[PDB]
């Protein structure tokens, strides 16, 4: 016998399908994090970096005069645009509620649409960690029918004939774990982090509005006199 | 600081035998 | 509040999934 | 004999309609699972497209001439029609912010309406999801009892004579899995494909709002001037 | 025996106990069941026929004109006479957006508290389905437990000797299962249709509140 | 030489009697929490019904002060009204009526928010008892599994009728468990219901309160025309 | 929303300990 | 001799290994409990003494006057400051719904901000409360896995020496739950404490928007 290849090679059918299905979701999940770790670090890292530079600005207009360097698919750079746009759109209007309103309502949508897009991935990472538990105890039992089914064949109890159904019941719950750990780590640590980054987004759009709102309150104030 | 400390320490009381 | 307040039933079945495989090795061994 | 055909043919009238019952369950959940999916994949590719066109429109006159030549049973032309039945029941009175606030209240509505209808079978997904793997322990309990009680009375010596009986019980279990997974997992997806879809109509939803509350206060501008 | 009865009847006081709370929960299920079903279908049909004949109303005065020969219990009849209510309680005010807000909330108020009451059983449905295999896993181990403490009293030993000690053991389980299936069956079933009827009474609700919005800005608009 | 329920506990090992004794503890207290919490949650519920029922004859927000006023300093009716009287004792000056409506709202569904969380106030007990208290019972049944076979590791026998009588102190470790949880997650649940509904009930009260007032002030208000 | 969906094995717990005593009386023999 | 230092000292590599992991599992979440003690204790009894001292105010210049020799990291003075500077910034304006709104949504911000920054090393309790036990069961199964591909070769018949094997395997199952047991506590603790705390801070925040809500009101009549 061998530590685990001979093991494996030895087992049912059945039992190398789930063995092999949990590993494709290992690697998936794996692959995922990676794939989008470096994506979220680099997003995190600009939003912070336009948070510190947009902190000090007084008006909008001065806002639009700091961000417009920004990067051509920056967040920030986007929410600017996007309340700039309703102003613009709006130009023949009198009431200024109807901007606030319309610009909060935008805007609130669009950092809603980020906050969607950000967690592209994370249907995976909740389910695998979810079911890989009941994926490897379904490998289990079939180990277990299978140390029974010996049993009937040989009409007898020796540890040999048990041997194969808890070997293969050993590495279906073994894998089980393997899959189920990894998913519901990451799955937290991607929960924690879109808490904090569609925060940080948040706070950048209120920000926006607060000084938009502002601004338009001080020119009709300047208009009335 | 002074938490993490405290808690190796309590762990070093607790793992003695 | 989030605070964990339910039976989980997983940890339950794997460690009694690790007591049955136990006897299935200790049993038929004796 | 000792093969799972073999097995559910040699064994108790209620382990084999328990089997039979989880089958059934199996393939309603396939059948619910191809016939959703396709439905929500054609929703999502037209409501893709139909915001892709309303994208570009700048008044809701505009919008309802962009979306004349949508199909009958489309949602956005359907809120389309919405706003614009709220703008024609309201015609004589010049209170804008009631025909916005009538007009906004109907639409969230309707979409949530929309999102509700869409998610019409999932019931059986969660009842099939959270019962099979308890009807598939009833198999497997009822399995040895209905070989214990023969046991007890024909005093066995020998566990060979019960293993037979025995996995046909776990058999029950396995099934009582292969079941019950595939129903958490679909309708996992689809409580997240409906969740992604009911926001995007929320979001065609917005734009119809936007552009009726942009429109009012353009025309009450002009008729101030 | 071979019997369920004298394998109850010989069973331990304890696990006896458990199988006899787990019948009663049985019977309470499916005493919920028919208790809230024949009420609830027939509410819910009621409910229906009434926001058909709603749907074609103008205004205020012209929905309760067709509510006026629904029963005194119709739900769409007591949102109605409640928005009357809420304008003759303050006739003598102009405060327009006024009349609208306390409207609004009183409605709020009502669907919310004719959709608890609706949900009145489902607490003992949802503990049921979600506890009931808990007490079976109590019934069992302390069968298995007093099988142990069977092989504890003699050196002697063979699984004829403690198959009904097993039997009873799995028994206590095979009553759980049979008791927790049908609850979460029907609680899946009540939560799917007092979802439906909440979207109903709440879209009766929204047409009472668009209905006096409307026809309240068209008779303040008469001044022009 | 012989063996009980009791005298299975006065054998037992040290660490696996501590876990006996803990669940015990965490029995009472639960128990003793829900005698506790149920005499309150019953009196506090049908003093609300009484206020409640005999305030729905009000017609002003005067006539509710008369009413309520011999309620007694427990009440939370009289509570909620002096609320709303002295928000417009604090706003004498204003001529603004929709800043006492706003204020009044928000005042009154903290208080509302407070008296629920205030309820509340023992529940931390029945949630950790009831998720803490399988895996302690564990913890004691492992204990008692491996003390089991260093028996044997120790002692050289293989006679599986000296494992028996520890597996049995593993088991009862088990069925405490069970016994200290399933009454904790039940009466948490319990609870958190009759909180909701309280909670709501109150809400009904408080909506009662802002009401009366609301439209007093719209009155107060047209009768100046 | 308050449908519920999720799985509850926790009867497979009694099977386990079934199997586990009937093992521990029958295996050696 | 197979004590549970013997037994760690003679266990396979990887299962020395999930050892190791668990008890450093153990050590962060009582350096948590620690350090997060210490703060929910101060903050909250500073919180609750700054409460009690602004619930006696009548106007916004009474509360900043009250608050002025609270310490630079007072959240109460931190909520002062952030309504005082919306007047500050609004100074050539008179739309006082304007002004109203804008302090509430900064306000917000800024007790959510504080909540969430405040639940910092909840991260780490949630997952090892719900992990600990499976990489304890890893550990576990690993070392049942490793002693019978031990009777796979080597023969042995004899019970006695796969018993230090299978107590050596369980001992990763039981230190896995002396793990989980205290980050099941703590974490239910914290979020206690923390919804207790979030809720007082808000009720801090809401004295502020109603004082300056009665201040501007005032003012504006005062102006008539």
């Amino acid at each position: 016998d061998l530590s685990v290849w001979g093991m494996y090679q030895h087992a049912d059918i059945v039992v190398k399908c789930v063995m092999i299905g949990l590993i494709l979701a290992s690697v998936v999940t794996w692959a995922i994090f990676f794939s989008k770790s470096v994506e979220f670090f680099n997003q995190k890292r600009r939003l912070k970096r336009e948070q510190q530079l947009l902190a000090e600005a007084r008006s909008l207009n001065q806002a639009n005069d700091i961000a417009a360097d920004f990067g051509s698919k920056s967040l920030s750079l986007h929410l600017l645009n996007e309340a700039q746009n309703e102003l613009e759109l709006s130009e023949g209007s009198d009431d200024n509620e109807g901007i606030k309103e319309r610009t909060s309502f935008r805007l609130e949508r669009r950092v809603a649409a980020v906050g969607r897009q950000m967690g592209r991935g994370n249907g995976y990472l909740a389910t695998i960690g979810a079911i890989s538990p009941f994926v490897g105890l379904f490998g289990t039992v079939w180990g277990i029918m299978n140390s029974f089914i010996g049993i009937a064949q040989t009409q007898t109890t020796n540890l040999a004939v048990v041997a194969p159904g808890i070997a293969e019941a050993l590495l279906a719950t073994a894998i089980g774990l393997v899959a189920a750990i990894p998913a519901v780590v990451i799955y937290n640590v991607f929960a924690r982090q879109i808490g904090g980054f569609k925060a940080m987004l948040g706070d950048v759009a209120a920000q926006v509005l607060l000084l938009q709102s502002r601004d338009l309150d001080l020119e009709a104030s300047a208009a009335a006199h | 600081p002074w938490p993490t400390l405290l808690s190796v320490c309590i762990h070093g009381a607790v793992v003695a035998g | 509040n989030g605070e964990m307040h339910d039976i989980n039933v997983t940890p339950f079945i794997d460690v009694m999934l690790v007591l049955l495989i136990i006897f299935m090795v200790a049993a038929p061994l004796a």
